[PDB]
């Protein structure tokens, strides 16, 4: 290295501790109740249910892998448990396999 | 422009009677802000996944940083090619007698905390640094080497060696010389004999003083006077703003925030989204760097002219036309402005014209006579040889004229009597 | 010889960088075209090769743009060397600090790898001595100004001397010219101006 | 930090020019919080030629000397024991000086460094424009040189650069038909 002043890199201070804040609601979201319905509505008239003011244990739902295909096109299933949502709407109906 | 005509006639000349001393300002840029960007922080924003993905693209980052560092060093080179032409630091004498001339407006003012001159104060107020725009996103601004108080010291050493030394302090050891004697040689430089000054010293001094005074009013009245420097600032600040806004564009990704993409999706699907942002931001950085390279080339081309006007007009009288002032150059003074330099070119301009009849020879006794230095002119009854640029008749004698040939050969020769001293 | 040397490095380094750009994935599975071709069929090899093509095309564009800017910079110095040769070498230059620091006398060119070296010869005054000066000289009711030079006195006599090499000369009429009457110029001082013609008439 | 944003009842997050969040409202307690990035800055190593020595100084760009020890690039590098302040930043490993010399390694903002012997150390000082001088101006005083000198000064200039040609197809594809 020849005489001079060289910009080797940039320094960033490191975090000390992690702090997490979440709205806490005693109610647990009735996700199971949506799938517990004895009879689903007709396909031409699908049923819509809104879920709010509760805590959703997506981890339990995912681990309770009773579903064949469970894919989310805008989110990853693993990240769902940590992530939080504002408005949740479940649309239930019946279709064909194809 | 206004319609005009010249009453051309093959035996008609016009020799001006009075003159004028006019001080005209000229503004030049000399450097630009020394911005410096950190590729990795800008593109990835301190995320490990993005930082790893950015490694595949190669050495774009290092060759962006090399270009920006080259520009930054060029700026310090420009700021020093202009002002740092003086070997030493001179000091103006405590006594201020200069034969009538008044430099109070240009020389440093001791009262102020900084040794700026009043005109320098006006210039620094008009072009407010960071007037427009100028940033946690890896963009930083580095300080110039010369602290803006050393620039004042340089422009005062130049201006205090010009007053007492003249053109000599730039070509050897500075040699003292009284100012009213220096102007008598600046006058010979333009083809006007020296006696024109000492005989009209008082009027010339007052014209110079008033001309200097009007500069402050002219600068104060119009805010756009220093626009030429101000534009530079904007052109830089504007650019930076654009670059920053480029961080809010999707470029096709689901979102423009890296954290949201990372938290929504696992790496297997997040790689595709992040790659588009990396490509877009890399393209934006390349655009910014190329534009800065071209703009810096332009500024360098202007610094190379500022450093030439400093050498040929501040440190000596210039014979080039319309190079240093509109008229016949007499001298020049520097002033420092934010990211630039302002010259005050002093020039001589003839004012009042009177016309006569002129003949290119004088057949005294069969031998033509041509004037050594001057022009033959007659008011109708007598013939006088007059210097070109200031009407001053003088009886014609052998000392002003030299003989070459016979009378029949020439065209337009006219009879007359040439006195014999 | 830094300047010339610098040029070479700026070029060489660039080339090196360009060559190294051939070892980068740019997102492809490999940076070697042969490996991609020999491991994958064209239907899947097209996707991989497109990224390498885009990356290398971008690298070539970067190189060419940098070379264009650098060539403009070098042309700006070729156009100044071609002016120094025209005005310094082929004639004497009156421009200040153009053909060397001092009063220019001549210059000599020399070739160097990718450049030219001038040897500017210049004149510089060395030893200084100071005197008392007066702008005019009132012989008898007539101001006298020096035709070419400046008045200076060593304390007892007045001499008109050129302004770049001390050389006193007795003041006479031939090197001074008259303009006006005394008492109109500040600093005019009494003195006697010799008459070259008078002694001959007396003789 | 606590801030004075004055959020509206239906408003949750603030925003920046670059679309980066810079204000929130704690979900549990409605107080308004302002978010700031943690301190960062470039690090510049001032070094004499490795041939001369292997001792160097470190400049933290526009950072508080009180905060430099908190920084993580490594080594503490004698923080506190040798610290100098300047408008460019905090300089560590350099010894201040009152004398003024020419500039060797320009740190910036008028501060220049050098590697002097006194057995050697890096000294950071204020650069000097040049030797002070004065001219005995006087309205009836001139100075006329009595002797001269002839000086030959060199001047180097570039005039051209290497002529290189790159074959696009050979470079990009390397003689492959696909
Ligand atoms: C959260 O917990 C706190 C505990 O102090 C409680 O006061 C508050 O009502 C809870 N609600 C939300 C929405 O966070
Ligand atoms: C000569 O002309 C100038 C410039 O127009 C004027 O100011 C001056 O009064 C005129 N008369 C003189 C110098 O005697
Ligand atoms: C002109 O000179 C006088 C006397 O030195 C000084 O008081 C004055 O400030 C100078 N300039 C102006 C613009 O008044
Ligand atoms: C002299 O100038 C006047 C205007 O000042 C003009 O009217 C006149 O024609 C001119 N005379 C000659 C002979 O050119
Ligand atoms: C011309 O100037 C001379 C100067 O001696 C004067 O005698 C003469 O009257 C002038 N002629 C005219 C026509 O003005
Ligand atoms: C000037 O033009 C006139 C027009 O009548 C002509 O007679 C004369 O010869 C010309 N003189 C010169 C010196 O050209
Ligand atoms: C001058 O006078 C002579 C006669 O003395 C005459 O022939 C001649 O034409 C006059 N002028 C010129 C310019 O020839
Ligand atoms: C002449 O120059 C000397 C230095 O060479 C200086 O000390 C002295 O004051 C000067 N004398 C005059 C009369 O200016
Ligand atoms: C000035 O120079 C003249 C030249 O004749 C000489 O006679 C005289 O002594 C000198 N005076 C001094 C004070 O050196
Ligand atoms: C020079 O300045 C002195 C200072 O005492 C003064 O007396 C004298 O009149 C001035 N002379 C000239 C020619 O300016
Ligand atoms: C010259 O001498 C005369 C006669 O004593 C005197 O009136 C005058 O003031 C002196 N000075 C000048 C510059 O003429
Ligand atoms: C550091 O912050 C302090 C105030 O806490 C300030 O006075 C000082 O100028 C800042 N910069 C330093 C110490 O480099
Ligand atoms: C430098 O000068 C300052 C006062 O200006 C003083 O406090 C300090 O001790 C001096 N340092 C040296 C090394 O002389
Ligand atoms: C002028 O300078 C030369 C070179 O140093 C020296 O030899 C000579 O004696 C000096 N004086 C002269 C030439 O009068």
């Amino acid at each position: 290295v020849e005489k001079g002043i060289y910009q080797t890199s940039n320094f960033r201070v490191q975090p000390t501790e992690s702090i997490v804040r979440f709205p806490n609601i005693t109610n647990l979201c009735p996700f199971g109740e949506v799938f517990n319905a004895t009879r689903f509505a007709s396909v031409y008239a699908w049923n819509r249910k809104r879920i709010s003011n509760c805590v959703a244990d997506y981890s339990v739902l995912y681990n309770s892998a009773s579903f064949s295909t469970f894919k989310c096109y805008g989110v990853s299933p693993t990240k769902l448990n940590d992530l939080c949502f504002t408005n949740v709407y479940a649309d239930s109906f019946v279709i064909r396999g194809d | 422009g206004a319609e005009n005509s010249v009453a051309y006639s093959n035996n008609s000349i016009a020799i001006p009677t009075n003159f004028t001393i006019s001080v005209t300002t000229e503004i030049l840029p000399v450097s630009m802000t020394k911005t410096s960007v950190d590729c990795t922080m800008y593109i990835c924003g301190d995320s490990t996944e993005c930082s790893n993905l950015l490694l595949q693209y190669g050495s774009f980052c290092t060759q962006l940083n090399r270009a920006l560092t080259g520009i930054a060093v060029e700026q310090d080179k420009n700021t020093q090619e202009v002002f740092a032409q003086v070997k030493q630091i001179y000091k103006t004498p405590p006594i201020k007698d200069f034969g009538g001339f008044n430099f109070s407006q240009i020389l440093p003012d001791p009262s102020k905390p900084s040794k700026r001159s009043p005109i320098e104060d006006l210039l620094f107020n008009k072009v407010t640094l960071a007037d427009a725009g100028f940033k946690f996103n890896g963009l930083t601004v580095l300080p110039p080497l010369l602290t803006d108080e050393m620039i004042a010291q340089y422009t005062s050493a130049l201006l205090a060696g010009t007053i007492t030394s003249g053109w000599t302090f730039g070509a050897g050891p500075a040699l003292q010389i009284p100012f009213p004697m220096q102007m008598a040689y600046r006058f010979n430089g333009i083809g006007v004999t020296q006696n024109v000054l000492y005989e009209n010293q008082k009027l010339i001094a007052n014209q110079f003083n008033s001309a200097i005074g009007k500069i402050q009013d002219s600068l104060s009245s119009t805010p756009s006077a220093l626009g030429k420097l101000q534009d530079v600032v904007n052109q830089n600040a504007q650019a930076l703003n654009t670059l920053v806004k480029q961080l809010s564009s999707n470029f096709g990704a689901i979102s423009s925030v890296l954290n949201d993409i990372l938290s929504r999706l696992d790496p297997p699907e997040a790689e595709v989204q992040i790659d588009r942002l990396i490509t877009g931001r890399l393209q934006s950085l390349q655009t910014y760097v190329t534009q800065q390279l071209i703009r810096a080339a332009e500024i360098r081309a202007s610094a190379n002219l500022a450093a030439t006007k400093m050498s040929e007009c501040v440190l000596g009288q210039s014979k080039r036309v319309d190079f240093c002032g509109k008229g016949y150059h007499l001298m020049s003074f520097p002033q420092s402005a934010p990211h630039g330099v302002v010259f005050l070119h002093v020039t001589y301009v003839p004012a009042q014209e009177k016309n006569f009849t002129t003949a290119p020879a004088i057949c005294h006794d069969g031998k033509a006579h041509f004037p050594r230095e001057g022009v033959f002119v007659s008011n109708g009854t007598h013939w006088f040889v007059t210097q070109r640029n200031f009407y001053e008749p003088q009886i014609i004698t052998t000392d002003n004229t030299f003989v070459s040939g016979n009378c029949d050969v020439v065209i337009g020769i006219v009879n007359n009597t040439v006195y014999d001293p | 010889l830094g300047k010339l040397q610098d040029v070479v490095n700026q070029n060489a380094q660039a080339l090196n960088t360009l060559v190294k750009q051939l070892s980068s994935n740019f997102g492809a599975i490999s940076s070697v075209l042969n490996d991609i071709l020999s491991r994958l069929d064209p239907p899947e090899a097209e996707v991989q090769i497109d990224r390498l093509i885009t990356g290398r095309l971008q690298s070539l564009q970067t190189y060419v743009t940098q070379q264009l800017i650098r060539a403009a910079e070098i042309r700006a110095s070729a156009n100044l060397a071609a002016t120094k040769m025209s005005e310094c070498v082929l004639g004497q230059s009156k421009r200040v600090d153009f053909c060397g620091k001092g009063y220019h006398l001549m210059s000599f060119p020399q070739s160097a790898p990718h450049g030219v070296v001038f040897l500017h010869v210049t004149y510089v005054p060395a030893q200084e001595k100071n005197f008392t000066t007066a702008p005019a000289i009132c012989h008898d009711g007539k101001a006298h100004f020096p035709r070419e030079g400046v008045f200076v006195s060593n304390g007892t006599h007045w001499f008109v001397t050129q302004r770049n090499f001390y050389e006193p000369q007795i003041i006479t009429t031939d090197n001074t010219f008259v303009s006006g009457n005394c008492d109109v110029v500040i600093g005019i001082v009494n003195n006697t101006v010799y008459d070259p013609l008078q002694p001959e008439l007396d003789s | 930090t606590e801030s004075n944003k004055k959020f509206l009842p239906f408003q949750q997050f603030g925003r920046d020019i670059a679309d980066t969040t810079d204000a929130v409202r704690d979900p549990q307690t409605l107080e308004i919080l302002d978010i700031t990035p943690c301190s960062f800055g470039g690090v510049s190593v001032i070094t004499p030629g490795t041939n001369t020595s292997n001792q160097v100084a470190v400049l933290y760009q526009d950072v508080n000397c009180t905060e430099v020890p908190v920084a993580i690039h490594w080594r503490v590098y004698s923080t506190g024991s040798n610290v100098f302040q300047t408008r460019a930043g905090c300089l560590i490993g350099a010894e201040h000086v009152n004398n003024s010399y020419e500039c060797d390694i320009p740190i910036g903002a008028g501060i220049c460094a050098s590697y002097q012997t006194q057995s050697q150390s890096i000294i950071a000082y204020t650069m000097s424009l040049g030797a002070e001088n004065s001219v005995a101006y006087s309205n009836n005083s001139i100075a006329i040189p009595t002797n001269f000198t002839i000086s030959v000064t060199t001047e180097i200039l570039p005039v051209s650069m290497t002529k290189t040609s790159v074959d696009c197809t050979m470079y990009i594809c390397g003689d492959s038909t696909e």
